[PDB]
RNA sequence: GUUUUCAUUAAUCAGGAACGUAAACUAUU
RNA sequence: CUAUCAACUUUCGACGGCUGGGUAUUGGCCAGCCGUGGUGACAACGGGUAAGGGUUAGGGCUCGGAGAAGGAGCCUGAGAAACGGCUACUACAUCCAAGGAAGGGCAGGCGCGCAAAUUACCCAAUCCCGACACGGGGAGGUAGUGACAAUAAAUACUGAUACAGGGCUCUUUCGGGUCUUGUAAUUGGAAUGAGUACAAUUUAAAUCCCUUAACGAGGAACAAUUGGAGGGCAAGUCUGGUGCCAGCAGCCGCGGUAAUUCCAGCUCCAAUAGCGUAUAUUGCUCGUAGUU
C-alpha cells in the first residue's frame, strides 16, 4: 500500500507536503541521500535526543549488522533521492486492496408526420 | 566433490621433502636469539623475559642464558651485539628468532640484513617480530597506521601472516608484564625444530 | 568483442568516467529499471497494479530528471538509456552548466571540494542530481572561486 | 531481567531505553498490571534522567504514593493510585485510554484526597469481625454491611475509612481492566450468570458498540457520576 | 456360407510348460 | 511416519474399593484386605529419530532433558536431593623432616617440519544483589585487526609561445581515401587532498565523527599494478651448410663500477586499486503373476 499512500498524498489530498531544503538530505558529502523514511527516522532520533537531552551511542555492531542483513535481503534500491521497490508483494497488495474496495411526445411526432403528405414524389 | 578437492589440496599442502631429524630424547636447549638495531633494547627484553621465567632481576645479563620452560623442553636466550660477525654466527646457528623493530623509526638496515642472511643460510624453526617504542607516539591514528604498514612490509619480507607483537611502555625499566606474558605464551608451547641439513650433519 | 569495447569507450570519453566498472554500474541499474518496466508491460492496461506501479515509476524517473516531462509512457521508460543517466550525473552537469572548462576539470573540481549541491559541499562525482536540485549547483563559500581565502599558491606567491 | 520488548506494552518505553527493562518489585498490584515508580518518573514524566537520579529523588522523602512515602525505586503502582509530589504539589492518577495504555492525569488536593478501589472480597477476620479486601490489597476492618463482592469503595486515604460505596448494577457505567476489549469506558447493560465459572457481562459504550467482558476484568467507576476526573 | 447359438468370455507377456558339420556378398498406404 | 508391529498390561500394581503410612496436599504414591481387570483395527502396543508457540499487510520480534572423578548416604534454606559442602568405598594426583596432610573446573597454543581476527577498556548508560543513597556484578557497551566480500574515488586541471609536415586509415595493397597533427620544445597560470598538525570537542578515559589555526606538488617526484602480443641490437656465444645464408637466441662485448647517460625512459592490447595461474568443471506356440 506504499505506492497507494504516496499517490493519495501527492495527487489526492489537498495539503502541501513538507519538502526539505536541497542541501540538507545529503549524508556524507554526497555519498548517499536520505530518503523520506530515513529522514523521518533521523528526525525522530533527534527529537529523542532533545527530549531528555541524553546523548546516544552512535550505532553499534548488532543493530548495524541487522540493518545490513535487511538491506542484503530486501528488494529496494536508492538510485537517486527516491526509492525504487521490487514488483512483488507490494503490487499484490495493491491488487488485493483494489479488488476488496471494488467488492408522450413521439406519438405526436408520428401523428404529425402521418398527417402531412409527401413533398417530393421521387425527383 | 568439493570436499574431496579441499581435502586433496590440504594434503598437497601438508607434504614436504623427507629430511633426517636427528634429535635426541634428552633435547638440548633451543636457541632463542634476540636481534635488532642498536638502541632498541634487546638487553631489556632479555631482562624482562628472564624475570618472567625465573623471577631473577638480572642487573647485567650477558652471554647465553638457559631457562627451563616446560617439563619436557628448555630454551636459552642470546642477545646479538651490534656487530655483523656475531650476527652471521648466531644467524646460522639460531632456531627461533625475536626480531626487534624500532616502532616509529621504521625498519632498519640491521633488520633487513639479518632477515636476508637468515633466509639465505637457513630458515629457522620460528621467527617472531616484536615491535617496541610504541609509547613514542602522539596520535593513535599514526600509531595504528605505522603498525599496519610495518606488519605488511614484514609480511612481504618473511611470509604471509607472521606473528608481530607490540610492546607499548617501559614501566619499571622492565616491560609490561602482561605484554611479555602473552609473548611467553606464544613461545612456550613448541614444536620440533625444522630439520635443516647443515645442523643435522654437523655437530655444534 | 569490439562493439562492446568501442561503445563503452565512447561513453567513457564523451563523459569522462574513470572505468568500465562505473559504466557497468550504470548499465546494471538501467537494466533493473527497464526490467521492471517490462514486467509492468506484461500486465494489461487498466489493471490497478500496472496503473499505480507504472505511474509511480514514471513519477520517480521524472522527479529525478531522466525521463522528459513530455513523454510519460512505459514505452519511453523502456527507451530510457545509459546516455540519459550519464547526462544526469553530476560531473557532466557541472561541465554543462559551464562552471568548468572541460569534463575532467569538472571531475577534479568535485574531487577537491569546490562545488556544492544546495547547502553542503559534495565530494563525489557519481552523484545523481535530481531535477529539483539541478539549479543549485555553485561554488562553495570556502572555495577561492566563491570567496573565502585567496588560496594556497596565491598565498605562497603573496609571500 | 526481561527485555524491553518482552516488557508489557502498555507502560511505554521508546527505542532507546536499552535492551533491558526493569521488573516491578513485589507489592499490592500484580506483575502484568503494574507501573513501576522509576518508569513513572523518568520514562513517562521525565522529571529525572538516570537511575541514580531517580534513586536520589526516591531516597529523599519527595515522592508520596497513596498518602505514604515510598522509598525504594521499583515500588509497584498499578491502577488508580494517587501520586502526590509536593515540590511540584501535583497529584497524578493512573487510568487507561481507549487503546489500553497507562495514562497519567493531573489533579489537585480536593479530588486527590480520596481513592476509588474495587472490592476483591469480604470475609470474617479473627475475632469474629468482618473485613474487606480491595484490589489494592488493602484490608478494611468493620465495613458497611451492604458492600458485597465486586462493589466499589471511595476511600478516605487519610484514615482509610469507608467514605462511600457504589454497587454493581446493570444500567451503570464501567471501565474495563482486562481482556481483548480492555480499556473501553461504557455502560453495563446486561449480566449473564453461567453458573459453573466465568460469568460474563454485556457492556455497550455510550455510542452503540456491544461487547462481552468478564466480571473479574470489569471495574465499576460509577453509574453516571464519574467520581474521578477522566481526561477530556 | 448359414434362416446358428453363450455374451466378456478379450489382448499381452515375469515365472513356467509342449515341440528342435555350420556360415561365407547381403489405422491406411 | 509405519502393520516386516495384533495383540498389550498383570514380569516394580495392571483397574478398583476399604483401611492406614508418608507427603505441604490429592493420588496404587506405598503397606495390608478382598474384588477382576484395564488397552486395542475409531488404531493399543511396538519400531524409526530426522526433538515448535504467540505477536497476523509483510518480514521481523518474543518465548521454548541429564551431569559437575564415579556409584551410595547426609546437611542448610521460603524455595535445591544445590554438587555448594561433608561421610565411607573405588580411580587418580601433590607436599614431607616418612610419623603424617590437603586435593579434583573452564579458557589458550600445537595437534606436519610451513604459519595468518585481541592474552584490550571500563560498569560510563539499561539491569541485578545486599543492614544499605556510597558496596559488589563475566549480562552490557567502548576499542583494535580485514582485499573474504561490498561501497565511494585520488595519483593531476588549464593557457600562451616556437618549431616541424605529416598524422591516420582500407575491400582490393607496388593500389585507394581523409585533413590539422606532434614535440625528451620554451614558459605561464591557478586548484589543492593524502600526509604533518596547534587546539577545542567526543567519551568512564580515549579513539572515530563534526569543527579547525598553521603547514603540505614539479617528475630526479607525495614513486599504480597485473597479464598478453610485437619490434630494434654487438669486434659476443651456439647450431645447421655444394662462400655473404638461415636458425636458436643474446643481462655475458675490448676496456671501464664513480665508469657509463645508453631504444633514455621501445610500441600496441585488456582490467585497473585490483589482476593473473592450475584443476574440477558448468527357434516357435501356449501360459501365470503384471499390464491395458
Ligand atoms: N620509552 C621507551 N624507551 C625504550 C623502549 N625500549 C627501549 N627503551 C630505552 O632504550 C634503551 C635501549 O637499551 P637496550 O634495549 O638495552 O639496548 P640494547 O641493544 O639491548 O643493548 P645496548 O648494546 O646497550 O644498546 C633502554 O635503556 C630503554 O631505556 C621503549 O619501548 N619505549
Ligand atoms: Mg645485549
Amino acid at each position: 500500500s506504499a505506492t497507494l499512500d504516496e499517490f493519495i498524498a501527492d495527487e489526492v489530498s489537498t495539503a502541501p507536503i513538507a519538502e526539505p531544503s536541497i542541501g540538507t538530505n545529503i549524508v556524507k558529502r554526497g555519498r548517499g541521500l536520505k530518503t523520506a523514511a530515513e529522514r523521518r527516522m533521523e528526525e525522530e532520533r533527534r527529537e529523542y535526543e532533545e527530549t531528555n537531552f541524553v546523548r546516544l551511542p552512535k550505532e553499534s555492531k548488532k543493530e548495524r549488522a541487522k540493518r545490513a542483513r535487511m538491506e542484503g535481503r530486501s528488494g529496494r534500491m536508492n538510485f537517486g533521492g527516491e526509492e525504487f521497490r521490487e514488483l512483488g508483494e507490494g503490487a499484490e497488495r495493491i491488487s488485493r486492496l483494489t479488488k476488496a474496495k471494488s467488492s408522450g411526445e413521439r406519438y405526436q411526432k408520428r401523428l404529425k408526420v402521418l398527417e402531412s403528405g409527401r413533398g417530393t414524389r421521387g425527383k | 566433490a568439493r570436499q574431496a578437492a579441499r581435502s586433496h589440496d590440504i594434503k598437497e599442502k601438508r607434504l614436504h621433502v623427507p629430511l633426517v631429524d636427528r634429535l635426541p630424547d634428552e633435547p638440548p636447549p633451543r636457541l632463542v636469539v634476540i636481534v635488532g638495531p642498536p638502541g632498541v633494547g634487546k638487553t631489556t627484553l632479555l631482562k624482562s623475559l628472564v624475570r618472567r621465567y625465573t623471577k631473577e632481576t638480572m642487573s647485567d645479563p650477558v652471554g647465553p642464558i638457559t631457562v627451563v620452560t616446560s617439563k619436557k623442553q628448555r630454551l636459552t636466550f642470546i642477545e646479538c651485539p651490534n656487530e655483523l660477525e656475531a650476527m652471521i654466527d648466531m644467524a646460522k646457528v639460531a632456531d627461533i628468532v625475536l626480531l626487534m623493530i624500532d616502532g616509529n623509526y621504521g625498519f632498519e638496515m640491521e633488520t633487513m640484513e639479518f632477515l636476508n642472511i637468515l633466509a639465505n643460510t637457513g630458515m629457522p624453526g620460528n621467527v617472531f617480530g616484536i615491535l617496541t617504542h610504541l609509547d613514542l607516539f602522539k596520535k593513535p591514528s599514526a600509531l595504528k597506521d605505522a603498525k599496519k604498514r610495518l606488519k605488511h612490509r614484514l609480511w612481504t619480507e618473511l611470509y604471509q601472516g607472521a606473528h608481530l607483537f607490540y610492546l607499548s611502555g617501559v614501566l619499571n625499566g622492565r616491560y609490561p608484564d602482561r605484554e611479555i606474558h602473552n609473548l611467553s605464551r606464544f613461545l612456550s608451547v613448541m614444536k620440533n625444530p625444522r630439520p635443516l641439513v647443515w645442523r643435522n650433519t654437523h655437530p655444534y | 568483442e569490439a562493439a562492446r569495447l568501442d561503445s563503452e569507450l565512447k561513453l567513457v570519453g564523451e563523459y569522462g568516467l574513470r572505468n568500465k566498472r562505473e559504466v557497468w554500474r550504470v548499465l546494471l541499474t538501467l537494466s533493473k529499471i527497464r526490467r521492471a518496466a517490462r514486467i509492468l508491460l506484461t500486465l494489461d492496461e487498466k489493471d490497478p497494479k500496472r496503473l499505480f506501479e507504472g505511474n509511480a515509476l514514471i513519477r520517480r524517473l521524472v522527479r529525478i530528471g531522466v525521463l522528459d516531462e513530455s513523454r510519460m509512457k512505459l514505452d519511453y521508460v523502456l527507451a530510457l538509456k545509459a546516455e540519459d543517466f550519464l547526462e544526469r550525473r553530476l560531473q557532466t552537469l557541472v561541465y554543462k552548466l559551464g562552471l568548468a572548462k572541460s569534463i575532467h576539470h569538472a571531475r577534479v573540481l568535485i574531487r577537491q571540494r569546490h562545488i556544492r549541491v544546495g547547502k553542503q559541499i559534495v565530494n563525489v562525482p557519481s552523484f545523481m542530481v535530481r531535477l529539483d536540485s539541478q539549479k543549485h549547483i555553485d561554488f562553495a563559500l570556502t572555495s577561492p572561486f566563491g570567496g573565502g581565502r585567496p588560496g594556497r599558491v596565491r598565498r605562497k606567491k603573496a609571500k | 531481567h526481561q527485555k524491553r520488548l518482552s516488557a508489557p506494552s502498555h507502560w511505554l518505553l521508546d527505542k532507546l531505553s536499552g535492551a533491558y527493562a526493569p521488573r516491578p518489585s513485589t507489592g499490592p498490584h500484580k506483575l502484568r498490571d503494574c507501573m513501576p515508580l522509576i518508569v513513572f518518573v523518568r520514562n513517562r514524566l521525565k522529571y529525572a534522567l538516570n537511575y541514580r537520579e531517580t534513586k536520589a529523588i526516591m531516597m529523599q522523602r519527595l515522592v508520596k504514593v497513596d498518602g505514604k512515602v515510598r522509598t525504594d525505586i521499583t515500588y509497584p503502582a498499578g491502577f488508580m493510585d494517587v501520586i502526590t509530589i509536593e515540590k511540584t504539589g501535583e497529584n497524578f492518577r493512573l487510568i487507561y485510554d481507549t487503546k489500553g495504555r497507562f495514562t497519567v492525569h493531573r489533579i489537585t488536593d480536593e479530588e486527590a484526597k480520596y481513592k476509588l478501589g474495587k472490592v476483591k472480597r469480604v470475609q470474617l477476620g479473627r475475632g469474629g469481625v468482618p473485613f474487606l479486601v480491595t484490589h489494592d490489597a488493602r484490608t478494611i476492618r468493620y465495613p458497611d454491611p451492604l458492600i458485597k463482592v465486586n462493589d466499589t469503595v471511595k476511600i478516605d486515604l487519610e484514615t482509610g475509612k469507608i467514605t462511600d460505596f457504589i454497587k454493581f448494577d446493570t444500567g451503570a457505567l464501567a471501565m474495563i481492566t482486562g481482556g481483548r476489549n480492555m480499556g473501553r469506558v461504557g455502560v453495563i447493560t446486561h449480566r449473564e450468570r453461567h453458573d459453573g465459572g466465568f460469568g460474563i457481562v454485556h457492556l455497550k459504550d455510550a455510542l452503540d458498540n456491544t461487547f462481552a467482558t468478564r466480571e473479574s476484568n470489569v471495574f465499576v467507576i460509577g453509574s453516571e457520576k464519574p467520581w474521578i476526573s477522566l481526561p477530556k
